[PDB]
C-alpha cells in the first residue's frame, strides 16, 4: 500500500519501524490519487476478458 | 487407644486379604468367613483387653474338589501369623519344624516388621515343601482387586502342553513374568508355570495372554 | 546493533590517583564499625577504598567524563542501595550512546541538553561538505549532550523512549498505536531513536514492528542470500 | 494523519537556502636538617590491639 | 541474639555454667576471661524471618532515579513525596507489600493492611 | 540477594581483533624469546660464533 | 470498523483495571494465596488469566 | 475417596491431611535455647503462667537447666487442622522418656512449646561444655526427622473436583462430581493402605511404582496410559494397536525394558542386528 | 527494561502487547514480542533433534516385529509379542469409528428399541411391519427365539459397560454397518411403506449364522477356537445391536433380498479387514 502511493506521488515511502505513519493515513493519500483506499482493484481474466 | 484400634483394623484387613489369597490359589474357603464382619473378628480373634492374639489366627486350608481334579498333586496349606515383631532364627526354626512335622506341602509365613537373613536363608530348607514369607503391611490391601490388575489363572501341566503344541512355541518364546512379581507371589507361581491373563481389550472386548514364570 | 560500540580500554591508574586526591580513604585504615555508612569504591573490580560523600564524588566524576577529561568509554556505576561505586575502564565492554537529560529550571521541567541550536549546526556541517567550523559527533560528546552507556551502567538510570511525550510534564487518532507515557518525572537519559536497536540486516525490513517476530528473523537470513551489487569494482 | 514519505532531494536545498584578630597562638614550623636524617630511617609503629599499649610503663 | 567478644584478646566468648551460683557465664576459650551474661538467650534460629525487608535504605535513597514515586501520605510528617519498593528478601514466599520511604523525614512505613 | 545471572550482558566481554591478536602475539613472542636464549646457551656451550 | 475498535479498546482497558484491582489488594497483603500456591504465583495466575481472556 | 464419601468434602480434608507429610520445621517460626537455672520458675513474662498451670495440676530434680523453646505459628496450624495436643505428644514419643515437654494451649496469645533434656543418674562433667551443643543437635533433628503425620516422600496434596459418568438408577449415564486428591511425590505402597481411600482406583504417574507394587500387567496398563496421554496431550490421535505393540515389547520380558542401548539392545537378537 | 521504574508489575511492564499488528508494536512491546519468538525458534531447533533420535530408537526397537501366517506377532527370535495383532486381528486402514447402540441410553429406551413380545401387549410388534404379522402373534416358537435374542442383548450391555466404565459408545471397529444398511436401502429401493417379507426366524438365524463366518483364526482346536471367539466379541456386540429384530423390521425396514445382501457384505467386509500376514 505504501509503495503504491509512493510510486503514484513520486516520493520515497518512510517504512521505519516506530513512527507516526498509519495505514489510515496511507489510505487517505491513495484515495486522493483516484484509487481504492485499501488498494483493491477490479481486474479482468486474461483468458476470457 | 487409637493406635490399638488402627493395628486391629490393619490386622483384620490383612487377615481378610490372606483368605482371598488362599481361596484364589484353589483351596476350600467359604465366602462367609471371607466377609467376616469387623465386630465378629474382634469377638473371635481378640481377648478381654482388646489386643489380638496372632497365634490363634493361624489356620489350615485344604484343596477344593475342583482344584484336585485340575492339579492332582496339591497338598495341605498352613498359614501362620507371627506374634512378636522381630522374627528370629528360633521362631523360624520352630516354624519350619512345624511344617515338616505334619507334612504340610506349603507354608505361608506372615510377619510384622521383617525376617532376619539367617531366618530367611532357612526358607529353602524343606523340599519338596514350599515356604513363602509375606509382610503384614503388604497384605493390608489386595492388589488383585485393583482395576489395572487383570485376572490371572494358573495353567496345569496338560494345559501348558496343549498351549505350546497348538501355537508351536517354546518355553523361551512366551512372555515372561518375574517370580518376585507381586501377582506371581500372590499366586505362588513356580519356574515354568504359565498363567492365562484375561484382560479387557478396547478393540476386541476380551483378550487372553500367557506369561511363563522366570 | 547500529549504534552499538565496543570499548578499547584505557589505563585505570589516572582514575585511581584522582580518587585518592578527592577523599578516597585508603583501605588500610578502614574500620567498618567506626563508619557504617561509607561507600565502597571499585575500579576494575578492585576495592581501592571508601568515600564518605559518594554524591559529590559521583557528580565530580560524571562532570569530568562529560566535558572530556576522563575518556567517555570509562563506565561509572553508583549502586546507592548497596553503597558501592564501581568504575570500569577495561576493554571489551559494549556501550551505546544516549541523550543527557538535566533539570534546566528555565522551563521548570527536565529536558534534553541538546537543543534546536545544536541540531542546526549538526546539519550545517553535514551539508557544507557537498566553510563553517567543523561540528561532528565528537563535539556533542565533549559538550555533555550525549553519553556512552553500557549494560552495567544501564542498571542505575531511567531512559525515556522518546522526547515527544515522555519528557513534557503530564482527540487521539484511532489509527495511531497505544503509547504508554509511564508518567515518570525523573528521567536521566533519552533514546536517540528506538529503531536503532535493530542491526544491519533487520534495518532493511520495512515496518518490522507490524510483522510477527519469527518472520523478521527469517528475512535477516535471506537478505544475505539476495543477488545485488556487493561492490562497484 | 501523517506524512508517509522521507522528503528528500529538496530538503537539502531547503536547509542550504535558509542558512583575622589575634585570637590564636601560632608556632613556627621548619624542616628537620638533613645532617641528622642521613643513615637514619624513621618508621611508623602501630600496635594492633584493643587495649592501650605503652612500652614506657606497661 | 547478641554476640559477645573478649576484652583481652578480642576472641568471641562462649557460654558456661557455674553450679556454685547457678548462673550463666561467658568465658573465653584462650585467655580465661569471664563475664556474667545480661540475658539468658544464647541461640536463635528464625525459620521465618523478616530481617532484610528494608535493607538498603540510606540517607540518599531518594536520589535513585530508578525508584518509583508515589503520592501516599507520610503518617509521621504529613508529606506526599516518597519512594516505595517491595521487600528485598529474595525467598519466594514473601508478600508483595510495599515499603514507603519519605523524602522529608527519612521515615519508613508500609502499605500492609492485614498485620502491619 | 539472588544468585548472579550469568546471561547479564554487562558481565560479558567481546574480544575483537585487537585483544585476539594481542594474545597470539604474546604467545608467539614468548616462544621467540625462549628460542633466542636457547641459541645463547647453545652458542656459549658449543663455542660457536 | 470504528465501533468494534472502541469496544476492543475498552475490553483491554477494563482488563487492565481489573489487573490493577488485584494488584492493589496484593500490595495491601489482603490477598490470600490459592491453596498449594504462593502469594506471587497466585497473583501472577490471576493477572495472566485476566489478560488472556481480554485478548479472547 | 471412598465410594460412600466421594461427594462429601469433609472426608476429603481428613484423608488429605492423613496422607500429606508435615514436619515440625513447617509449623515453627524460631527455636531458642534459654538458660533457666531451675526447672520451677521462668524468666519470660509469657510463660510465667504455663509453668504455674502444669506444676499446680500435678521427677523434676534431674532436669537440665538449659531450656529449648519453640515459637509456632497459629496460622500454620489452622491451614492444616492440627492441635497442640497432636504436636506435643508427637515430640514426647520421639524421645520416649528422655525429655520433658510443656506446650501452651490454643487460647494463648502465642503458641509456645518448652522442652528440657533430663539428665541421667550418673553425672557427666565433660557434657557441660557441649550441653548447649547437645540441645542444638537434638533441636536440629527434632525439626528434620520428625513425622507429625502422613506418608514419607509426599511433598504436598491438593484436592480437586472431577466429573465421572456413572450409570443412573434409571439406567442412563449421568455425570456427578467427586472429590479427588492430587499429590506431589509418590509413595504408592504406604498411601494405598491409608484408610478412607478407594485402593482399587488409586493411580500413579510413575509406572515404575505401579510395576513394583501391582505387577507387570498393571505396569503394562499404566505404561500404555502414560504413552496415550502424551500423544493425546497435543491432540493427535494414533490407533490403539500401535501404542499397544510398543508397550507389549517394553513388557514382554517380565520387566520394563527401556528403548535405549541398555534395554532392547541388550537382548539376544543377533550381533549384526 | 531500563525504561520503567523498579518493582513495576503492570501489564505493560511485564510484556503485554496492547496493540495489534495492524496498529504496530511499541519499542517495548517489540522487544518483548521478539523475546517470545526466540523461545519458539530455540524450541523448534532443539525439539527437531530430540524427536529425530526418539523416532530412530523406536523404529530400531520394533523393526523385527512382523505378523506371521498364524496371526501371531513375533520378533526375529520368534518370541511372541501379541498372540493376535492389535488384540483383534484387523488392519488399522480398515477401522472406522462407530457407536455401540446397546451400551448407551436408559433402561426404558433399551426396552423400547430391542424388546419384542408376541404374547403380551406392552412391547408388541406392529403387524404392519411384516407380511406375517397377522399369524406371528401368539407363536411360542418365535417368542423363545426373541427371548434368546433379548437376553444376549442384555448380556452385551452388561459386558460393554464392564469394559468401558466411562460409558463412551463411539469406538473404532472394522466394518461400518451403517453404510452397508444405507447402501442396501438405496440399491434395492426399499418401499418404506409396504411390509417386508422377512420372518422373525430368518432374521434371528441370519444374524446368528453370520457371526460364525467372521473368521480371524482358522485353527480346528479348542485353544484357537477360544481365541477366535474372543477376537470378535466386541464386533459381534456391534453386529447384534445394529441387526436387531425390531430395528431391521422397524428402523431399517429391510426386505428379504436386502437382508441377505447386507449379511453377505458384512462377511466380505470383515474378511477384507483382517490383517494381512507379513505386515511389518
Ligand atoms: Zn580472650
Ligand atoms: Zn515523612
Amino acid at each position: 500500500l505504501l509503495s503504491k502511493v509512493a510510486a503514484l506521488s513520486g516520493n520515497e515511502g518512510d517504512a521505519s519501524p516506530f513512527t507516526d505513519i498509519t495505514v489510515e493515513g496511507i489510505s487517505k493519500l491513495l484515495r486522493e490519487h483516484g484509487y481504492q483506499s485499501r488498494g483493491f482493484e477490479v481486474m479482468y481474466n486474461g483468458h476470457t476478458g | 487407644d487409637q493406635e490399638n484400634e488402627r493395628n486391629i483394623s490393619r490386622l483384620w484387613r490383612a487377615f481378610r486379604t490372606v483368605k482371598e489369597m488362599v481361596k484364589d490359589r484353589g483351596y476350600f474357603i467359604t465366602q462367609e468367613e471371607v466377609e467376616l464382619p469387623l465386630e465378629d473378628f474382634k469377638a473371635k480373634y481378640c481377648d478381654s483387653m482388646g489386643r489380638p492374639q496372632r497365634k490363634m489366627m493361624s489356620f489350615q486350608a485344604n484343596p477344593t474338589e475342583e482344584s484336585i481334579s485340575k492339579f492332582p498333586d496339591m497338598g495341605s496349606l498352613w498359614v501362620e501369623f507371627c506374634d512378636e515383631p522381630s522374627v528370629g532364627v528360633k521362631t523360624m526354626k520352630t516354624f519350619v519344624i512345624h511344617i515338616q512335622e505334619k507334612n504340610f506341602q506349603t507354608g505361608i509365613f506372615v510377619y510384622q516388621n521383617n525376617i532376619t537373613p539367617s531366618a530367611m536363608k532357612l526358607v529353602p530348607s524343606i523340599p519338596p515343601a514350599t515356604i513363602e514369607t509375606f509382610n503384614e503391611a503388604a497384605l493390608v490391601v489386595n492388589i488383585t482387586h485393583h482395576e489395572l490388575v487383570p485376572k490371572h489363572i494358573r495353567l496345569s501341566s496338560d494345559e501348558k502342553r496343549e498351549l505350546l503344541k497348538r501355537y508351536r512355541l517354546k518355553e523361551s518364546q512366551l512372555p515372561r513374568i518375574q517370580r518376585a512379581d507381586p501377582v506371581a507371589l500372590y499366586l505362588g507361581l513356580k519356574r515354568g508355570e504359565v498363567v492365562k491373563i484375561i484382560r479387557k481389550s478396547e478393540t476386541s472386548g476380551r483378550y487372553a495372554s500367557y506369561r511363563i514364570c522366570m | 546493533s547500529l549504534m552499538s560500540c565496543i570499548s578499547v580500554g584505557t589505563d585505570p591508574m589516572p582514575i585511581i590517583t584522582f580518587l585518592s586526591e578527592w577523599g578516597m580513604e585508603p583501605l588500610e585504615d578502614y574500620v567498618p564499625h567506626q563508619s557504617p555508612d561509607a561507600t565502597r569504591v571499585f575500579v576494575n573490580g578492585v576495592w581501592h577504598g571508601v568515600h564518605r560523600n559518594p554524591a559529590r564524588l559521583m557528580e565530580t566524576l560524571r562532570t569530568l567524563r562529560r566535558k572530556g577529561d576522563i575518556n567517555p568509554e570509562v563506565s561509572m556505576i553508583r549502586d546507592i542501595r548497596e553503597k558501592e561505586l564501581k568504575i570500569f575502564t577495561d576493554a571489551g565492554r559494549v556501550y551505546r550512546p544516549l541523550f543527557i537529560v538535566e533539570d534546566d529550571e528555565s522551563l521548570g521541567h527536565k529536558e534534553l541538553k541538546v537543543r534546536k541550536g545544536h541540531i542546526a549546526k549538526l546539519m550545517a556541517t553535514e551539508y557544507q561538505d557537498i566553510d563553517v567550523e567543523e561540528y561532528t559527533w565528537s563535539s556533542l560528546l565533549n559538550e555533555g549532550l550525549v553519553e556512552y552507556i553500557d549494560a552495567e551502567e544501564e542498571e542505575s538510570i531511567l531512559i525515556a523512549m522518546q522526547p515527544e511525550d515522555l519528557e513534557p510534564a503530564e482527540d487521539v487518532d484511532p489509527a495511531k498505536r497505544i503509547r504508554v507515557s509511564h508518567h515518570a518525572t525523573t528521567f536521566t537519559h533519552c533514546e536517540i531513536h528506538p529503531s536503532m536497536i535493530l542491526g544491519v540486516a533487520a534495518s532493511i525490513i520495512p515496518f518490522p514492528d507490524h510483522n510477527q517476530s519469527p518472520r523478521n528473523t527469517y528475512q535477516s537470513a535471506m537478505g544475505k542470500q539476495a543477488m545485488g551489487v556487493f561492490l562497484t569494482n | 494523519n501523517a506524512s508517509p514519505f522521507i522528503k528528500r532531494d529538496r530538503m537539502r536545498r531547503n536547509f542550504l537556502r535558509m542558512r583575622d584578630p589575634n585570637e590564636y597562638n601560632e608556632f613556627p614550623l621548619r624542616a628537620i636538617p638533613k645532617e641528622d636524617l642521613e643513615n637514619m630511617r624513621t618508621h611508623l609503629l602501630k600496635f594492633q590491639s584493643k587495649k592501650k599499649i605503652n612500652p614506657v610503663t606497661d | 541474639t547478641t554476640f559477645r567478644f573478649c576484652r583481652d584478646c578480642n576472641n568471641m566468648l562462649y557460654p558456661r555454667e557455674d553450679k556454685e551460683n547457678n548462673r550463666l557465664l561467658f568465658e573465653c576459650r584462650t585467655c580465661s576471661y569471664v563475664e556474667e551474661a545480661g540475658s539468658p538467650l544464647v541461640y536463635r534460629h528464625e525459620l521465618i524471618t523478616n530481617i532484610g525487608e528494608t535493607a538498603g535504605v540510606v540517607q540518599d535513597i531518594g536520589s535513585d532515579p530508578t525508584l518509583p514515586r508515589s503520592d501516599r501520605e507520610c503518617p509521621k510528617c504529613h508529606s506526599r513525596e516518597n519512594v516505595f519498593f517491595q521487600s528485598q528478601q529474595r525467598r519466594k514466599d514473601t508478600s508483595m507489600v510495599l515499603f514507603f520511604v519519605c523524602l522529608s523525614c527519612s521515615h519508613i512505613f508500609t502499605s500492609d493492611q492485614k498485620n502491619k | 540477594k539472588d544468585q548472579d545471572d550469568r546471561d547479564h550482558f554487562g558481565k560479558k566481554r567481546l574480544d575483537l581483533a585487537g585483544p585476539l591478536l594481542a594474545q597470539l602475539f604474546k604467545t608467539l613472542f614468548k616462544k621467540l624469546t625462549k628460542d633466542i636464549f636457547r641459541y645463547m646457551q647453545r652458542t656459549v656451550e658449543e663455542a660457536h660464533d | 470498523d470504528g465501533p468494534t475498535m472502541r469496544e476492543i479498546t475498552e475490553t483491554i482497558a477494563e482488563a487492565k483495571k481489573k489487573v490493577l484491582d488485584v494488584t492493589k489488594e496484593a500490595q495491601a497483603n489482603l490477598l490470600t494465596a490459592k491453596h498449594g500456591m504462593t502469594l506471587r504465583e497466585s497473583f501472577e495466575d490471576n493477572v495472566v488469566r485476566f489478560l488472556n481472556e481480554a485478548r479472547d | 475417596l471412598e465410594p460412600g464419601h466421594a461427594a462429601d468434602q469433609e472426608q476429603a480434608k481428613l484423608i488429605r491431611s492423613a496422607i500429606e507429610h508435615t514436619t515440625l520445621k513447617s509449623v515453627t517460626i524460631a527455636s531458642e535455647i534459654y538458660y533457666d537455672p531451675d526447672p520451677r520458675s521462668t524468666v519470660i513474662p509469657e510463660d510465667e503462667e504455663i509453668i504455674q498451670l502444669h506444676f499446680s495440676l500435678l521427677s523434676f530434680d534431674q532436669q537440665s537447666p538449659w531450656l529449648l523453646r519453640l515459637e509456632l505459628d497459629r496460622a500454620a496450624m489452622n491451614d492444616k487442622d492440627l492441635t497442640m495436643g497432636q504436636v506435643g505428644e508427637r515430640i514426647k514419643q520421639t524421645f520416649k522418656n528422655d525429655l520433658f515437654v510443656i506446650w501452651s494451649e490454643d487460647n494463648d496469645e502465642k503458641l509456645i512449646i518448652r522442652c528440657r533434656v533430663v539428665r541421667p543418674k550418673s553425672l557427666d562433667a565433660e557434657t557441660e561444655a557441649e550441653e548447649d551443643h547437645m540441645l542444638k543437635k537434638i533441636e536440629n533433628t527434632m525439626l528434620e526427622n520428625i513425622t507429625l503425620r502422613g506418608v514419607e516422600n509426599i511433598e504436598r496434596v491438593v484436592m480437586m473436583k472431577y466429573d465421572r459418568k456413572v450409570p443412573s438408577p434409571t439406567g442412563e449415564y449421568v455425570k456427578e462430581p467427586e472429590w479427588v486428591l492430587e499429590t506431589d511425590g509418590v509413595n504408592l505402597s504406604e498411601v494405598m493402605t491409608v484408610p478412607g481411600i478407594d485402593p482399587t482406583r488409586i493411580y500413579t504417574n510413575s509406572f515404575i511404582d505401579i510395576m513394583e507394587v501391582l505387577g507387570i500387567e498393571a505396569g503394562r496398563a499404566a505404561l500404555y496410559k502414560e504413552v496415550y496421554n502424551v500423544i493425546a496431550s497435543d491432540g493427535s490421535y494414533v490407533n490403539y494397536r500401535h501404542m499397544a505393540l510398543l508397550v507389549d515389547v517394553m513388557t514382554t520380558q517380565g520387566g520394563l525394558t527401556s528403548v535405549t542401548r541398555h534395554g532392547f539392545n541388550r537382548s539376544n537378537t543377533g550381533a549384526l542386528m | 527494561l531500563p525504561h520503567f521504574s523498579k518493582d513495576d508489575y503492570s501489564p505493560e511492564s511485564k510484556g503485554f502487547v496492547e496493540n495489534s499488528y495492524l496498529r504496530g508494536l511499541t519499542p517495548q512491546e517489540f522487544f518483548f514480542h521478539a523475546m517470545g519468538g526466540r523461545e519458539g525458534l530455540i524450541d523448534t531447533a532443539v525439539k527437531t533433534a530430540e524427536t529425530g533420535y526418539i523416532q530412530r530408537r523406536l523404529v530400531k526397537a520394533l523393526e523385527d516385529i512382523m505378523v506371521h501366517y498364524d496371526n501371531t506377532t513375533r520378533n526375529s527370535l520368534g518370541n511372541v509379542i501379541q498372540f493376535i495383532y492389535g488384540e483383534d486381528g484387523m488392519d488399522a486402514a480398515h477401522i472406522e469409528k462407530q457407536s455401540l447402540d446397546t451400551i448407551g441410553g436408559s433402561d426404558a429406551a433399551f426396552e423400547k428399541r430391542y424388546r419384542v413380545d408376541l404374547l403380551n401387549t406392552d412391547h408388541t410388534l406392529d403387524p404392519s411391519l411384516l407380511e406375517s404379522g397377522s399369524e406371528i402373534l401368539g407363536d411360542l416358537k418365535l417368542q423363545v427365539l426373541l427371548d434368546e435374542e433379548y437376553k444376549q442383548l442384555v448380556k452385551d450391555r452388561k459386558f460393554l459397560r464392564e469394559v468401558f466404565v466411562d460409558g463412551e459408545a463411539n469406538w473404532p471397529l472394522p466394518v461400518n454397518i451403517r453404510r452397508i444398511i444405507q447402501n442396501a436401502q438405496q440399491t434395492f429401493h426399499i418401499d418404506h411403506t409396504k411390509p417386508s417379507d422377512l420372518t422373525i426366524k430368518d432374521i434371528v438365524l441370519g444374524v446368528k449364522d453370520l457371526q460364525e463366518n467372521l473368521l480371524v483364526l482358522r485353527g480346528k482346536n479348542e485353544i484357537i477356537q477360544n481365541a477366535q471367539r474372543d477376537a470378535v466379541t466386541l464386533f459381534c456386540c456391534l453386529l447384534r445391536s445394529r441387526l436387531a429384530t425390531r430395528r431391521v423390521l422397524q428402523e431399517y425396514r429391510l426386505t428379504k433380498q436386502a437382508f441377505d445382501w447386507v449379511l453377505s457384505n458384512i462377511e466380505a467386509q470383515f474378511l477384507r479387514s483382517v490383517v494381512h500376514p507379513g505386515e511389518m
